[PDB]
RNA sequence: GAGACCGAUAGCGCACAAGUAGAGUGAUCGAAAGAUGAAAAGCACUUUGAAAAGAGGGUUAAAUAGCACGUGAAAUUGUUGAAAGGGAAGCGCUUGUGACCAGACUUGCGCCCGGCGGAUCAUCCGGUGUUCUCACCGGUGCACUCCGCCGGGCUCAGGCCAG
RNA sequence: AAACUUUCAACAACGGAUCUCUUGGUUCUGGCAUCGAUGAAGAACGCAGCGAAAUGCGAUAAGUAAUGUGAAUUGCAGAAUUCCGU
């Protein structure tokens, strides 16, 4: 039944759902002895236990990747950037195109500012959006609803005039926080730099999670996982150059970004590394399990922080769209025609 | 519009008579247009597909790809295609239906009743041109 | 809709307009109502001939058991009759305007 | 100023709709009105502490009828020809797209409203801001 | 079957009907209000050389 | 004929009426003053008529329809430049249409008025979404919108992310990434790291 | 906005599914209800003694009046019974999600059965009609809470 | 060959195993039952365990489309959250409390000064179409006029609720 | 304080309404006139590797002869059977 349906082959309805309960308690039963009689022979001979798990093994989109077999780093070429040094012993692209963000040092300690949508309805969405961040402000675009219409382009050049590193603006839909703009503001004589805008889809704040906690004023310590394109690379430094350098150590706050198959899942937890309980099972690793040195102690966890899921969208050269205004404004513009097949990963 | 007593307009008798046809009619509706090299030669636009024809996929997820034919379904109304193929759960490649007029036939599979079907479609075109020209 | 002469034009002309949607063929001497006022609604734009426009009085004409009909007004125009000499000359003062001002 | 004209106050003789009796107790019955016909109906006798009976005094004032809260009327748009047929009348109506018109066309139609001064009562389902 | 499918008009109400039909093709306003669009054309009742 | 021709459009049929439940009807005619159905702004019924159109190279035209060519549609209105100076234009219309009804005069003046506070309305509002940069975009297609969030449950079941957070916190204790004493963890713990 | 308490994490969790079982919906839902809340080793020793008729099952909302022991008194409740198949399917349902539990990785000894519900499934048709029923249940690793840090003045 | 017919409780009893399955000694009586997906790609492999069942994982645009299959109403039922109650309560009028949701006028015009640029300005030149005096292009310029834009200054009008 | 009951909301069931579809029915019209002792209509028994609550056929048994077309059949096995050819 496999090869053919018997939808196509049967047009008596009920004749066919017989046939087919008829195949459903054959082959369930067939399964059945089928692997009872392995588990009887592997337990005389575990070799070939091991001989079938080695050779059959389930799938995963993330083995079954495509990346561009080509050469070539322009920020839209999907590759392995660490594969390519490891070929080419056997980032400069980035460095030339964002020289600010892929500099030696960046600033000690960055100022952030955070605002909302125009005319927003999201403030207590967007200061716990500004606590996430270390040593950031949140102020409101429009005092009034009849106030000023201030743009995002001035408020960038206002605060870069004060001293802030960058600006965050929080976008709304249906009073939710549906995208978030990231602005690098720099300093000195540079122009502010890219562009990074986002959709926030799965917002829960700290209160709906249930066990949740206070966070602490310590900086946290950053955890960017799983991004390798010449893109993704970008988006990693991009949320490292928002966070201090140098954690302090003590508050065991911890802030991920994990990568996804392109979706930055984003937590924010605290931790204390415990002696593991008796019950409990050793930490393991991918393809070398039983993690060692670290044997018999684990790191429990508790959320301190906001749920959410961002998706990278575009990245921009200047402040926006108007305010990038040479012939390569826009860097990377994410479209549909790009998920088009499973394994295609852009960032 | 039509005309003669004989033809239907019913979509209830186009629909039966299509898919409860003889597949010796299964095989003047699975036709496949020619290329434009082939008809500027042969002077004939659509014949009936057989197993030996060179074809390109013009249509479809599987656009501009290249092959010959491997099996003419007329049951299905389909035909199969060299290389043309997906796995299934197990891994065993499956050929992926095309429908004929999804394709344009790059080769044709000559033998002596197939030059017969060209030379008719020709003598035909060439006379009504002949006709209404003078 | 293309009204001809089958005595003067021929039916030729029928084949050609036949493939074109939309247009419809009717001969001079066999009128359509529904083809006319399709739907009820008058006003069907007309695409005549000129073999056609002298046909029409003998159409007409020729059918027995009837004539152009009279009508019950010679001019439809009412402001034409409301508004003239003869009418205007002859009435009474207005007693009062289109707005009456509220009194009490 | 853009705003609706000047208008008398809304007034709304009552603002409860008027539901069918006993349809709170069978789920049968829908809640849409209908009146009752039995001679020893208590509703139908009206009977202090009973349903009330929809009549013509209800009747709205005839210069407020059809007015939105603003004081616009609602105006059903399906493309930006409809908009336009607004020109004139950008204080007294109010756009109000149709619930089966597309992203791209609903924009159309808030840009042409802006730019001829209309109120939409819908301006934000399918759109987004993008800076 | 035996419902009253068909209806008998008088043949002079049909003549009427007919005549005032015509009477309207030959209305500029009553064409447009019918839904033609017509702005082009140079005459309403709009007569053709046979010859062509 | 006008009063005919007002009976079949007012209580037959008309193409160009639009017809709302709000007590009010509308003329969808190019040619209407007033986008009514009213008698005195019917551009069909009224042989002799005026109205006021902006091209889009933003010019305010003056169209004026005569009876005497009314049986040819393609030259039936004429089209008449209006100034760009207001008050100029509002006296072109009192001479061009001097002796017409005071209606299609009035009407043309409001038609005037309503076009040249649009375009003072146009270019205000040009010029601020040009400062703001900001534009109103599709929002995601319920197809899209369905299939990331497909993708994402099955990335977030792939993720495993609380696992994978104590896979790296414990590598980087392992790795001396913490530093010696670290204020990170108990000093009980480390001697067992060693 | 109001947010709705979200979901605890998949990896955390641990889920098995019941469809289509041949056993009585309003005893299985007298019995999940009774051991909703409770550990999983609590469970076990819970179901195993009503199999063994040790310990009984109160009858709550689908109560009759069948049986009044003294076991009622841990209850309150003063009717009871003694199911044996709602207890075995219930028994395998959660050895099956101790099972998953294992193979995600969890704690054996520290999960709790946050979520059990007892839906109906279709009747099968034969005058006289039998009562079918769906069960899901979800277990969860007991919330672990860490301490904070004193916070620093700068 | 058709239709101002019906659209799966309809239309022939039968869109499908239909005079079938089934009942009666017999003459006879006589049902219910359509819809995965574009394509079976009809869920490989790991792991529970005796099953028309799960947990992983995969196919697919989608599996909350998995041969129980388009959409998937109500009666009825379970879990979670809020509130109430003890033969109460239910409906009508009127507040109050809590929870959730929404979000008021769409918020503008007009003068004066300076600069810049286009014109419908110039008794400027050339061309096109026209209803034959009206429109539209191309090239010239800023003495006058009129529009815009930018930079200053000034004034007015603004929705609702109170006193 | 539990439980129990009620109402509301989210999620999950049950059930198959609603929308959409239609190799079916119904009704009308038109062309034509053809069952059987040369054994009809109907009733059985058989013929296919896995087959019916189908269809075709008759010990030449999912068919043979002859003519035409021109490269299949297909749910899986299986055919050195056929491709410038009775
Ligand atoms: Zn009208």
């Amino acid at each position: 039944l496999s090869r053919v349906s018997l939808a196509r082959t049967i047009g008596n309805k009920l004749k066919r759902q017989q046939l087919y309960i008829q195949a459903k308690k054959a082959n369930s039963r067939a399964k059945h002895e089928e692997r009872h009689r392995r588990r009887k022979e592997e337990a005389k001979n575990p070799e070939l236990k091991q001989k079938r798990l080695e050779k059959n093994q389930p799938a995963s989109i993330d083995k079954k990747r495509i990346w561009d077999d080509l050469d070539d780093d322009s920020l839209g070429a999907v590759v392995d950037v660490a594969e390519l040094k490891r070929r080419r012993l056997e980032p400069d692209s980035l460095t030339s195109q964002f020289p600010n963000l892929f500099a030696d040092e960046p600033p000690p300690v960055p100022k952030i500012l955070v605002t909302t949508g125009i005319n927003g309805t999201i403030h207590k969405e967007a200061e716990e959006i500004a606590s996430i961040f270390p040593n950031a402000t949140y102020i409101r675009r429009t005092a009034h609803r009849y106030a000023y219409k201030y743009s995002v382009r001035e408020i960038a050049k206002f605060a870069k005039n004060r001293g802030y590193t960058a600006l965050l603006v929080v976008q709304e839909d249906q009073k939710r926080p549906s995208r978030l703009v990231v602005v690098h503001l720099n300093g000195e004589g540079v122009p502010p730099g890219p562009t990074l805008t986002y959709t926030i889809r799965n917002y829960a704040p700290g209160k709906a999670i249930p066990g949740h906690g206070r966070a602490t004023n310590h900086y946290p310590e950053l955890l960017l996982n799983n991004f390798k394109t010449p893109l993704g690379l970008l988006a990693a430094k991009s949320m490292h150059i928002l966070f201090p350098s140098k954690p302090e150590l003590a508050g065991r706050q911890v802030v991920t970004l994990h990568n996804q198959r392109d979706y930055i899942f984003f937590r924010r937890h605290r931790y204390v590394f415990r002696e593991a309980r008796p019950t409990e099972k050793n930490v393991v690793g991918a393809d070398g399990k039983e993690m060692e040195g670290v044997k018999g102690i684990r790191a429990g966890l508790q959320e301190i922080g906001p749920r959410m899921t961002l998706k990278l969208r575009r990245v921009d050269k200047g402040v926006g769209r108007a305010g990038s205004e040479g012939p390569d404004a826009v860097k990377w513009e994410w479209k549909a025609k790009m998920e088009k097949k499973r394994t295609r990963f852009n960032l | 519009m039509k005309v003669r007593p004989t033809v239907s307009s019913s979509r209830r008798k186009a629909r039966k008579a299509h898919f409860s046809a003889p597949s010796s009619v299964r095989r003047v509706i699975m036709s496949a247009p020619l290329s434009k090299e082939l008809r500027e030669k042969y002077n004939v636009r659509s014949i009936p597909i057989r197993k030996g024809d060179e074809v390109q996929i013009v249509r479809g997820a599987h656009k501009d790809k290249e092959g010959k034919v491997t099996s003419v379904y007329r049951l299905k109304y389909v035909i199969h295609v060299e290389r043309v193929t997906r796995e299934k759960a197990t891994g065993q490649t499956v050929p992926i239906g095309i429908h004929p007029s999804n394709v344009v036939i790059t080769k044709l599979h000559l033998d002596k009743d197939r030059e017969n079907i060209l030379a008719r479609i020709k003598a035909g075109r060439e006379q009504v041109a002949k006709a209404k020209g003078k | 809709l293309i009204v001809y002469s089958p005595e003067h034009d021929g039916k030729e002309l029928v084949k050609g307009f036949r493939n074109i949607p939309g247009v419809e063929t009717c001969p001079v001497d066999a009128l359509n109502l529904l083809q006319l006022a399709p739907g009820g609604h008058l006003g069907r734009f007309i695409v005549w001939t000129s073999a056609a426009i002298k046909q029409l009085d003998a159409v007409y004409e020729s059918k027995k058991g009837f004539f152009l009909p009279a009508n019950i007004v010679s001019q439809a125009d009412l402001s034409r009759l409301i508004n003239s000499t003869e009418i205007q000359s002859v009435l009474r003062a207005p007693k009062g305007e289109a707005r009456t001002k509220r009194a009490c | 100023m853009v705003a609706a004209k000047k208008h008398v106050p809304i007034v709304k003789k009552r603002t409860k709709r008027f539901m069918r009796h006993q349809s709170d107790r069978f789920k049968c019955l829908d809640s849409a009105w209908r009146k009752p016909k039995g001679i020893d109906n208590r509703v139908r006798r009206r009977f202090k502490g009973n349903l009330a009976m929809p009549s013509i005094g209800y009747g709205s004032n005839k210069k407020t009828k059809h007015m939105m809260p603003s004081g616009h009327k609602a105006f059903l748009v399906h493309n930006v020809k409809d908009v336009e047929l607004l020109l004139m009348h950008n204080r007294t109506y109010a756009a109000e797209i149709a619930h089966n018109v597309s992203s791209r066309k609903r924009i159309d139609i808030i840009t042409r409203a802006k730019q001829l001064g209309v109120k939409v009562t819908n301006a934000k389902a399918k759109v987004t801001t993008e800076v | 079957i035996w419902r009253k499918w068909h209806v008998k008009i008088n043949q002079g109400q049909k003549r009427f009907a007919t005549a005032s039909a015509l009477a309207a093709s030959a209305v500029a306003p009553l064409l447009m209000a019918r839904g033609h669009q017509v702005s082009t054309v140079p005459e309403v009742p709009l007569v053709v050389d046979s010859a062509a | 004929s006008d009063e005919i021709v007002w009976q079949i459009i007012n209580q037959q049929f008309c193409a160009f009426k639009l017809k709302t439940t709000k007590g009010q009807n509308f003329c969808r005619n190019e040619y209407s003053v007033s986008g009514l159905c009213n008698r005195q702004s019917c551009p069909l019924a009224n042989s002799r008529y005026a109205t006021v159109r902006q091209s889009p190279k933003g010019t305010i035209y003056l169209y004026i329809k005569t009876i005497e060519r009314s049986h040819m549609p393609s030259k039936w209105w004429e089209k008449i430049k209006l100034s760009q100076n207001y008050q100029k234009a509002l006296e072109q219309i009192d001479q061009r249409l001097q002796f017409f009804p005071k209606f299609l005069i009035h009407k043309c003046k409001q038609r005037l008025t309503r076009l040249v506070q649009v375009a003072i309305r146009m270019r205000r509002i040009a010029a601020e979404e040009a400062r703001l940069g900001e534009k109103l975009v599709p929002k995601m297609a319920p197809k899209i919108k369905k299939r990331e969030e497909a993708r994402e449950r099955k990335a977030l079941a792939a993720a495993k992310l609380e696992r994978t957070i104590e896979r790296e916190l414990l590598d980087r204790l392992r790795q001396g990434a913490y530093g010696d004493q670290p204020l990170n963890c108990n000093p009980q713990i480390w001697k067992k790291v060693l | 906005v109001r947010y709705a308490a979200t979901e605890i994490a998949p990896t955390k969790s641990a889920r098995a599914r019941g469809s289509y079982l041949r056993v009585s919906f309003k005893n299985t839902r007298e019995t999940a209800q009774a051991i909703n809340g409770w550990k999983l080793q609590r469970a076990l020793t819970f179901l195993q003694n009503v199999i063994d008729k040790k310990e009984a099952v109160p009858m709550r909302r689908y109560a009759g009046s069948t049986g009044r022991t003294a076991q009622g008194k841990q209850w309150g409740v003063s009717r009871a019974r003694w199911p044996v198949k709602s207890a075995q399917f219930l028994i395998g349902l959660l050895k099956n999600a101790e099972a998953n539990a294992d193979a995600k990785g969890l704690d054996t000894g520290n999960l709790i059965i946050k979520h059990i519900q007892v839906n109906q499934a279709p009747k099968q048709r034969r005058p006289y009609m039998s009562n079918p029923c769906h069960i899901e249940l979800i277990l969860t690793e007991a919330e672990e809470t860490v301490q904070k840090s004193e916070a620093v003045v700068r």
